[PDB]
C-alpha cells in the first residue's frame, strides 16, 4: 500500500 | 463538472485510491499528480520534467516523456481519455 | 464547505503551490498530501508512518509523528488550524 | 521549485 492509498482514505 | 475518465485512466486512478468512476478536473489533476510522484516518474533535479516511456502514463499520453509546463499538451491527454 | 487555513498551514500550502486563502477540506487534504510526499516525511518502507518532528507539519500537529491511519487525530490537527 | 509546485500551476 502506497502513501498515496493510505492518504486517499482520509476523504 | 464532474468528468468520467475511460478505463486505462480510471486503472492509474484507482492506483493511487481514488474511489470513483467520476470525478471533477481538479481532483483527475489532483490523482494523477499523486500518481507521478508515487511512481517518482519526475526528474529529481528539474521536477517539471517528466520520463513516462513504458508507463500506464506514457501510454495514455501516446508519448515517452513531457514538461509539466506543457499544459495544453497535459489537458488534451486528460479529455482524450474522458467520456464526454 | 470551503474552510480557511490559520497562518502556518496556510504557509505550507503555499509551499506547494497552493494559490488561496480558502479551500475545501478535499483540497486541503490535497495539499498536505502533497507536502508530506514532496519533503518525504512518510517511511518508505511501511508508507502509512510520518516522522514530522522539527518539520512545519510537525508543529501543525503537535506531535513527532502519526499514523496516516489515525484519521480522527488528522482531522483534528486540520480543524485546529482553521479559522471556523 | 518542486514538482507539486509547477503541478499545481495547472489547475
Amino acid at each position: 500500500t502506497s502513501f498515496a492509498e493510505y492518504w486517499n482514505l482520509l476523504s | 463538472t464532474l468528468v468520467r475518465p475511460k478505463p486505462l485512466l480510471l486503472k492509474l486512478l484507482k492506483s493511487v485510491g481514488a474511489q470513483k468512476d467520476t470525478y471533477t478536473m481538479k481532483e483527475v489533476l489532483f490523482y494523477l499528480g499523486q500518481y507521478i510522484m508515487t511512481k517518482r516518474l519526475y526528474d529529481e533535479k528539474q521536477q517539471h520534467i517528466v520520463y513516462c516511456s513504458n508507463d500506464l502514463l506514457g501510454d495514455l499520453f501516446g508519448v515517452p516523456s513531457f514538461s509539466v509546463k506543457e499544459h495544453r499538451k497535459i489537458y488534451t491527454m486528460i479529455y482524450r481519455n474522458l467520456v464526454v
